[PDB]
């Protein structure tokens, strides 16, 4: 049960570190945002999702 | 060793953003 | 003009009278001639103060013995501590000034009227239509002021740790203070040491580069009608071809380390002192080998073991 | 207990420059006044 | 391009003085600069906790974010002693998480977002001279804030209370039933001197008081908000301020550094919003502890007592500069005249031994840098650089209004229309 | 052209760095000194002479290390490594102390060969030379502070050592001996001192405060150009505001710099004559009037007394590792303290 | 305690001198354009 | 100390407090890459 | 060259730190080691007594 | 000891509503680039 939320919280720390250096730069690149819009919804969307199962997977334990 | 490695992969995050806008072109 | 308030604030805002006077002279001369002239009389004839609270006053007065250099405006009685201490609040004028509220008087006053000239500066330079950050420049000998007179009682919680208002008093609150704080090995002591021998360094510098260019137009002031030598002297890249930048500098330097080590004094008012590098050798025994640290450690002992003057 | 000879010389050392001083600026302002 | 000195004529070490005639980006930075502060409170929060041991004191660990989780109630039992630090956990990982929100905000609002909002959306823009925006915008974020208070006292009175150290036999959490609403106690609090004594708004020295008056602040923070939001600045008021971005933001920074200086006397000498379990004892507190501790050490197997200057029975020696002291482990052995002789001999408490000899062993002024000395130096010294910031500030402002802040006009300079004096 | 003139023409290039003749004294001694510095306060110990720890070596940071004055023992032997003292052995010659003096003498060389570097360099510009006037001023420091004062008493080892907690320690020394706060000339020179910072404050804010606008960019530093024949600032308004703000301004710009010189150049020529008072113990500790005072009423108390108790409690407390030589033993009952008196 | 009254006579050159001098400004005020301005600062005076 | 099971991730909670620093750096170094335009 | 200073560099930083790590600094500049403050005749602070003996006094004394 | 205290109320009240309603006099408009 604490193996779980361990992995859980490393993936969301790596999806926190992703989107720290992705979004900025897909912001502000031209080029970026029209090709890829939905990849910056979906990734927030995971950590979003990601830090509510954290805080679920941390009554448990 | 963790903590040196936390530490170079946060202080990569910061100039990593303006490598890849001056990749890019983008407004910098 | 239209008003008698209009009149009135046409005159303290007048930029004719000999000396301006301004809103914050409004203030600032009723507070400096009140400190003034209180400062004269007590140094010339205030009785003597019990500053340290125990029933044995000490005298600062000229006609109680003392000097132009010994002579000193006694902090408050430690039995007052840092609690307001005007003349109506004391039993009569003589436990007034036994129990040092000229102090508290003058200090007060002064404060204000060093608030007020700092406005004043500032309105002046607005009434004259120039920048305003002569003003900026002088809060760091205010700060300085406060920091020895105001904010070091206020963290110590009593007004004889005050600075005396005297020479010899001068003299004594900066051995105490180096004896109690170690002020000597505090960082921002030192950036203020910096910043005051830079001072002097750029002053003397600036003014040998100046005269030493005087155009030939001739004394030689009488010339005046109201880089090369400097970029020899040292490597061509370390030279100030900015006048602008030059006297932005000459203003900066000596501003930012008083304003340093005021800060300092305030830091060490609640008790932040300098570094600690007492018994930083020792030998493969444990024996502790001493550093100059440790000589100014024991001269800092010697100090301290004779200023309780009790248990 | 202070000295004697103290008394005159903080007088005289602070009269002989102040006189000085006064006579060279009154021999000034004489010559300014009597070229203009 | 709005983003060189060319353009804007402000070089890159003013270059957010570009921020000033762009509302978009200003209100990103501001978001951004949020984010930050929510950030560093989280990650703070997160190591005081990782570095937490258990037998020591909060006070003996540098921590201080902790002893504000306390004082609110959170993880802390009769005492003052620490049960949990779960709640404190929690804190710190909402503010590190929302600090993520408000991050992206910043981040959008000044690289992609509008630089300009009055022309996409003419509720949020503003020119810095729109005396009535400019008023509303005031009006909501005081709304905010006294929402905020009275979040506070929601806190105090409804959800767990919050930690009192005048509670019998120590400090516990307590529910405030009735805080003192009554005006008169509010006005002399902040019409009180502020010298030895007396201590002004710093000398509040119980929880009911805290409490109405942050009811007070909250009501009155909400009232003020709607009369801005309803109301124009008046006649008087026109004529006196500077209105522009720069002014008013001299006006702020003129208030935090007043605020800033309040609050360094706050962590200084309070021991009622900051407990002596917490943030450790005061300076006059350790100094009155070490006579109290060397009192009893005497009358246990007189020497140790004087008058104070009003006649009341004070601890005598070097402690007599520090008698206004009111501590809760004192206040049971002081009756009308003074110290109690008598008092001290029978109805002393174990407890009150302990935690004199506890505040003995650590003293802020010297009997071990205390937190107290840290939060008091801290932000005295940003309470002083902060009211240098809006001397600055406010100059450069009355210069720019008048059209002088680059320097005299060669063609009319103003001394050479003056007469000489 | 001849040898002199062809070196002239070679020392007098325009490079990077100017050498000319002066340089032939200067860069050595100032090389030596700076490097000697180094290597003491590095590598080279105080064991021998004063009983310390004064090295990186030995565990000092920045602030307590030191190159320490020759022991007591040498007097004020120049120190030569292959003088008596040391015989050309290298280390005894560090051991003893011998490296303080290699650096104080190399080092006022090197500052004989700096002011003749500002002379030099002055008479090629074409410029009068009031540098190496003011650099008397430093000068005459070093030359009062390290070289006269030592030269005054017993030896080497009352000159300050070359480090920072030295430099304090001869400081509270001083004071504890000398009584220095109370002399006179030290006070002119902190007059001195503080004044010149202040002057190098108030006519940097004044000239920052009173330029002309003479750019449309809020920032003002481009708008002055480098052959600014034009002044850049308002002297006029400037004036008014000082004569109407402290009742008194400078109208003439080169007094105002040739104040701006004098007053730290005449402060540190004080100071320097107070230290050279001092070389000979002739000191001005105390006001005898007041001594006679006290000493016929207890009752009677001034700051001067209280100084005088703590520069007794400094030297008291302070002589037995300050000075090992002397082998001072001092019980704890003739120690002075508060509670004693 | 509040402004260190400890005597109610005190109250009287604490608001009568306040009242007398906004009197003053009274004056001054009202021979003002008290009409907004949309600038920085008012020039009217 | 951390509740155990987030003791592991201790090493990024030892770092992050000083993180707006960098970001004070990380503004000049975007300045430095912008030529201070 | 860049290349140069690649090889040089680095083996003079080498040298320095070898002249401490192997104890050549202690014997060319006399400093004494951790171990060797005070040696069991001599428990007290050693000092130069005379200036024209220094050479033989600190043999004396640094010995043993 | 009131008398003197009431003097120095009425004094210190005078000149801080002299200050407080000479900054209140359109301040800003007396400098030398107003029209
Ligand atoms: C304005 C005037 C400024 C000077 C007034 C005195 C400032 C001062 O002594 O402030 C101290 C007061 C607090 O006063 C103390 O307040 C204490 C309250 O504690 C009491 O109440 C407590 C309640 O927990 C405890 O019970 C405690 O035991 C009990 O003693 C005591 O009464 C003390 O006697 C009393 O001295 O802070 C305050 O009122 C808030 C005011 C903060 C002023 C900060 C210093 C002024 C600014 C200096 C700037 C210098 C740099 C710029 C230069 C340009
Ligand atoms: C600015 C322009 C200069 C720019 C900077 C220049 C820097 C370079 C030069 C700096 C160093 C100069 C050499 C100093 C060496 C010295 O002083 O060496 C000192 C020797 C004397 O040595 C001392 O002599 C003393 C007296 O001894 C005599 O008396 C004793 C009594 O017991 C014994 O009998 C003993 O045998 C007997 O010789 C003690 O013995 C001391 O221990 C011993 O050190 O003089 C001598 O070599 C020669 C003495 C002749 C005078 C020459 C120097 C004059 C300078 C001022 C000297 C101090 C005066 C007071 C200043 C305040
Ligand atoms: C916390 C302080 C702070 C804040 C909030 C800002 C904010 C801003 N500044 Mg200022 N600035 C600051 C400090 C700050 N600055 C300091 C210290 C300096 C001196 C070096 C400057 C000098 C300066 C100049 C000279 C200028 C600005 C400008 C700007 C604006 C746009 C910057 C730009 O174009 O980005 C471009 C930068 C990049 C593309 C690279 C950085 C990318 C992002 C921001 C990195 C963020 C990392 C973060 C972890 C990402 C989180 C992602 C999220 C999903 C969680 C913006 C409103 C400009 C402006 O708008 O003027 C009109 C301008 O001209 N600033
Ligand atoms: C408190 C500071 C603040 C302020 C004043 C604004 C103001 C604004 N934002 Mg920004 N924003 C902020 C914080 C702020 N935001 C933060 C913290 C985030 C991160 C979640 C965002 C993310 C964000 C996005 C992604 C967008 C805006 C947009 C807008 C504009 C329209 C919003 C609106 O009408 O509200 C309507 C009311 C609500 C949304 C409230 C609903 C929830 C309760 C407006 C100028 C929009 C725009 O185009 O303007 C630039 C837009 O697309 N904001
Ligand atoms: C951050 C909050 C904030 C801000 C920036 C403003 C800003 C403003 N208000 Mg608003 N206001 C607020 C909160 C705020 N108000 C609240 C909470 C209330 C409810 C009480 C009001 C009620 C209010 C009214 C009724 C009026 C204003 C007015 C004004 C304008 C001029 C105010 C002025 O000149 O002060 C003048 C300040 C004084 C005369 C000082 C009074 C101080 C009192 C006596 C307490 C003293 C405390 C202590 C002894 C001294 C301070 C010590 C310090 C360390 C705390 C200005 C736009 C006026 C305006 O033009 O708007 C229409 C106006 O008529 N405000
Ligand atoms: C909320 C507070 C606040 C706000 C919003 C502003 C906003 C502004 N100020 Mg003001 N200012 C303030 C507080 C504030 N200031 C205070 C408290 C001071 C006193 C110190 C000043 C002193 C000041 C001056 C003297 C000037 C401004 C200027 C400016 C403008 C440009 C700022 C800029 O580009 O920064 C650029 C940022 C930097 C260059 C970075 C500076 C970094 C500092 C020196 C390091 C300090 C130590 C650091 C915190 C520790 C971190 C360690 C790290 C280095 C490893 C802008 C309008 C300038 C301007 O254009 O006027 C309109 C100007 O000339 N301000
Ligand atoms: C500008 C160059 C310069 C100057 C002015 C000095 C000056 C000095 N050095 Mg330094 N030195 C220098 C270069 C210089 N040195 C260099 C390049 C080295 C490295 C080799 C040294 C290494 C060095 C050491 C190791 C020591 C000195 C010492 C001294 C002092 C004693 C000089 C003495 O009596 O020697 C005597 C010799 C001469 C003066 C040479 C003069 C030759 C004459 C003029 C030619 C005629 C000879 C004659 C015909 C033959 C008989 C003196 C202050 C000593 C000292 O005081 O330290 C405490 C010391 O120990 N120096
Ligand atoms: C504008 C410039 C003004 C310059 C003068 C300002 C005041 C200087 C200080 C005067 C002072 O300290 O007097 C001390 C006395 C009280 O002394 C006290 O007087 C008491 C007796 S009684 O109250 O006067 O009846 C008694 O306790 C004792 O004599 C003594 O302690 O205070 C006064 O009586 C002054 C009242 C008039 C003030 C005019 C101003
Ligand atoms: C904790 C947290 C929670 C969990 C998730 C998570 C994402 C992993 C994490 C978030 C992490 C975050 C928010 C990470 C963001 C981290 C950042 C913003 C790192 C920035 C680094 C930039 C540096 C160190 C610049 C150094 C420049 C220097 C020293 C020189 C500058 C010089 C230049 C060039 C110009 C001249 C001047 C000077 C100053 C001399
Ligand atoms: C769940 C979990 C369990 C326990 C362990 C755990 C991992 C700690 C935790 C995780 C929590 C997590 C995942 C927390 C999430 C943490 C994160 C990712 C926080 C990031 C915040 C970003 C900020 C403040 C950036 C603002 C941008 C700025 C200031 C840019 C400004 C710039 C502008 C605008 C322009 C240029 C100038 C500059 C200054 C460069
Ligand atoms: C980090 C840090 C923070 C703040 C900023 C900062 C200060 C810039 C920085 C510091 C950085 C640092 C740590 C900078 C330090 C750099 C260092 C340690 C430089 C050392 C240079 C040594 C020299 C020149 C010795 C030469 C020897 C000579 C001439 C021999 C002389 C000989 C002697 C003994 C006498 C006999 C004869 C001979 C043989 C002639
Ligand atoms: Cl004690
Ligand atoms: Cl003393
Ligand atoms: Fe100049
Ligand atoms: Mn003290
Ligand atoms: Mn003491």
């Amino acid at each position: 049960m604490v193996a779980i939320l361990q992995l859980l919280v490393s993936m969301l720390i790596l999806l926190s570190f992703a989107l720290v250096v992705s979004v900025p730069v897909i912001l502000v690149s031209p080029g970026e945002w029209e090709k890829s819009k939905g990849l910056v919804y979906t990734g927030a969307g995971l950590w979003f999702g990601l830090v509510i199962m954290t805080a679920a997977f941390n009554s448990f334990v | 060793v963790a903590q040196l490695i936390s530490l170079f992969l946060i202080l990569t995050s910061g100039p990593a953003i303006i490598v890849l806008i001056a990749l890019r072109r983008g407004n910098l | 003009s239209a008003s008698l308030w209009e009149r009135f604030c046409s005159w303290i805002t007048s930029t004719e009278n000999r000396l301006y006077i301004g809103w914050f002279g409004v203030l600032m001369i009723p507070t400096l001639l009140t400190a003034t002239t209180v400062y004269i009389i007590a140094f010339i004839a205030a009785p003597p103060v019990d500053i340290d609270g125990i029933r044995e006053p000490v005298a600062g007065s000229l006609l109680y013995g003392n000097n132009i250099i010994s002579g000193a405006v006694i902090p408050s009685s430690a039995s007052i501590g840092i609690h307001f201490y005007p003349i109506w609040e004391a039993a009569s004028l003589d436990e007034w000034l036994y129990n040092g509220g000229p102090y508290q008087l003058i200090v007060d006053h002064f404060l204000l009227g060093v608030c007020g000239w700092i406005g004043r500066e500032w309105e002046f330079s607005y009434r004259l239509g120039m920048r305003p950050w002569i003003s900026v420049a002088f809060t760091a000998p205010v700060a300085a002021a406060s920091a020895v007179f105001l904010v070091y009682p206020i963290g110590q919680g009593s007004f004889s740790d005050g600075m005396p208002l005297g020479i010899s008093g001068t003299f004594n609150f900066m051995l105490v203070f180096q004896a109690e704080h170690n002020i000597l090995m505090h960082p921002f002591h030192q950036l203020g040491v910096a910043g005051v021998f830079g001072g002097s360094l750029f002053s003397a510098m600036h003014g040998s580069l100046v005269t030493s260019s005087l155009i030939r137009e001739t004394s030689a002031n009488y010339g005046y009608k109201f880089h090369g030598y400097f970029g020899r002297l040292i490597f061509q890249y370390a030279s100030f071809n900015n006048s602008r930048a030059l006297h932005f500098f000459l203003g900066l330097w000596p501003v930012v380390g008083i304003w340093f080590t005021a800060l300092g004094i305030m830091t060490m008012a609640f008790n932040l002192n300098g570094f600690n590098f007492n018994q930083s050798v020792v030998d493969s025994q444990g024996r502790v080998i001493n550093t100059w640290a440790d000589i100014l450690n024991r001269a800092n002992l010697g100090m301290e073991v004779m200023h309780e003057r009790n248990a | 207990n202070v000295s004697v000879a103290a008394y005159l010389a903080v007088l005289l050392g602070t009269f002989v420059p102040v006189v000085f001083l006064i006579t060279l600026f009154i021999q000034s302002e004489a010559r300014k006044a009597a070229e203009s | 391009a709005g983003r060189d000195i060319e353009s804007t004529g402000f070089a890159w070490w003013s270059g957010n003085s570009r921020l000033i005639n762009v509302s978009g980006k200003l209100l990103g930075a501001h978001v951004a600069h949020a984010g930050l502060m929510v950030f560093w409170c989280g990650a703070m929060t997160l190591f005081e906790v990782a570095h937490y041991i258990p037998e020591k004191p909060l006070y003996e660990q540098g921590l201080i974010l902790l002893p504000h989780l306390a004082s609110l109630g959170w993880g802390v039992g009769p005492g003052g002693e620490i049960v949990d630090i779960y709640p404190y956990f929690v804190v710190g990982i909402l503010h590190i998480i929302s600090s993520a929100v408000l991050g992206f905000g910043g981040v959008y609002h000044s690289l992609i977002g509008p630089d300009t909002l009055e022309e996409s959306f003419p509720a949020f823009g503003y020119d810095w001279r729109d005396k009535n925006k400019i008023t509303t915008i005031l009006g909501i974020h005081l709304v905010i804030l006294g929402f905020g208070a009275l979040l506070l006292v929601v806190k105090a009175m409804y959800l767990g209370g919050l930690y009192d150290t005048w509670a019998p036999g120590g400090g516990d959490v307590r529910i405030i039933d009735n805080p003192t609403l009554n005006p008169a106690v509010i006005i002399g609090y902040v019409l009180k001197s502020p010298w030895g004594g007396d201590g002004w708004i710093c000398s509040v020295n119980n929880m009911e008081d805290i409490v109405g008056g942050h009811i007070w602040i909250g009501f009155t923070c909400i009232a003020g908000g709607f009369w801005h939001i309803l109301t124009k600045p008046f006649a008087w008021a026109r004529r006196a301020y500077v209105w522009s971005g720069e002014a008013y933001l001299s006006y702020s920074l003129v208030a935090v550094s007043l605020m800033g200086f309040i609050a360094s006397q706050y962590s200084w000498y309070n021991n009622t919003a900051y407990p002596s379990e917490f943030y450790g004892p005061t300076g006059p507190e350790a100094s009155q502890s070490q006579a109290f501790t060397f009192l009893v050490r005497d009358q246990r197997l007189g020497k140790y007592l004087m008058r104070s200057p009003s006649g009341e029975i004070i601890l005598g020696g070097e402690t007599q500069r520090f008698w206004d002291l009111r501590a809760p482990w004192i206040e049971p052995l002081r009756g009308p005249n003074g110290l109690d002789l008598n008092k001290i001999k029978n109805d002393i408490q174990p407890w009150q031994e302990r935690r004199a000899a506890e505040y003995m062993t650590h003293a802020p002024l010297g009997s071990f840098v205390s937190p107290r000395s840290w939060l008091t130096c801290a932000h005295f010294l940003l309470g002083f650089v902060f009211y240098i910031g809006h001397l600055w500030h406010a100059g450069r402002a009355r210069a720019a209004a008048a059209g002088f802040e680059k320097g005299i006009n060669r063609e009319n300079e103003p001394v050479l229309s003056l007469r000489p004096i | 052209r001849g040898w002199f003139d062809l070196a002239d023409d070679w020392l007098k290039r325009d490079r990077f760095v100017f050498v000319g003749w002066s340089g032939l004294l200067l860069f050595p001694t100032s090389y030596l000194s700076i490097g000697g510095w180094f290597t003491g306060t590095t590598f080279v110990t105080s064991w021998y002479t004063h009983g310390l720890a004064s090295s990186y070596l030995e565990g000092c940071n920045f602030f307590t290390a030191a190159v320490s004055t020759p022991a007591n023992s040498m007097g004020h032997s120049l120190l030569l490594l292959w003088g008596p003292e040391a015989q050309g052995d290298f280390t005894r010659w560090c051991q003893i102390g011998g490296l303080w003096a290699f650096c104080a003498l190399h080092g006022s060389f090197g500052l004989i060969g700096f002011c003749l570097r500002q002379f030099e360099i002055a008479r090629l510009v074409g410029i009068r030379p009031y540098n190496a006037i003011a650099f008397s001023g430093p000068i005459a420091i070093f030359v009062s502070v390290f070289l006269m004062y030592p030269l005054g008493q017993a030896s080497w080892f009352f000159a300050p050592s070359l480090g920072v907690a030295a430099i304090f320690r001869f400081l509270l020394f001083i004071q504890g001996f000398h009584n220095f706060t109370l002399n006179p000339f030290h006070m002119m020179g902190v007059a001195g001192i503080l004044g010149a910072a202040l002057l190098c404050a108030i006519h940097g804010a004044t000239v920052q405060n009173t330029i002309f606008e003479d750019g449309d960019a809020a920032n003002t530093f481009r708008a002055f150009t480098p052959t600014q024949a034009e002044e850049t600032y308002s002297m006029v308004t400037a004036n008014r505001f000082w004569s109407q703000i402290f009742g008194v301004a400078f109208s003439n710009k080169r007094w105002l710099h040739f104040f701006m010189l004098f007053v730290p150049l005449a402060g540190l020529w004080t100071s320097a004559i107070g230290i050279v008072g001092l070389a000979l113990n002739l000191r001005a500790y105390d006001f005898v009037s007041q001594e006679l005072r006290a000493a016929e009423d207890p009752e009677f108390e001034t700051f001067y007394t209280k100084n005088i108790l703590l520069n007794e409690g400094i030297r008291s407390w302070m002589a037995a590792q300050d000075q090992p030589h002397e082998n001072f033993i001092f019980p704890e009952e003739v120690l002075p303290r508060g509670n004693a008196l | 305690e509040a402004l260190g009254v400890d005597d109610g006579r005190l109250l009287v050159p604490l608001v009568l001198i306040p009242v007398f001098v906004a009197l003053l400004y009274g004056n001054f005020a009202s021979t003002q354009d008290n009409e907004d301005f949309f600038d920085t600062y008012d020039q009217r005076r | 100390k951390l509740p155990e099971a987030y003791a592991v991730f201790k090493p990024i909670i030892d770092v992050a407090p000083v993180i707006p620093v960098f970001f004070l750096l990380l503004a000049f170094v975007w300045q430095a890459a912008v030529g201070f335009r | 060259y860049w290349i140069i200073h690649s090889i040089t560099i680095p083996a003079l930083f080498v040298a320095g730190w070898l002249f401490v790590s192997t104890g050549l600094a202690y014997d060319i500049f006399g400093t004494p080691r951790p171990n060797e403050y005070f040696t069991q005749e001599r428990q007290q602070v050693p000092l130069v007594n005379d200036r024209f003996s220094a050479k033989q006094e600190l043999e004396d004394l640094t010995k043993g | 000891m009131f008398t003197l205290k009431i003097v120095v109320y009425t004094t210190v009240t005078l000149f801080v509503s002299l200050f407080t309603f000479g900054f209140l006099s359109n301040d800003a408009s007396r400098n030398p680039n107003r029209k």
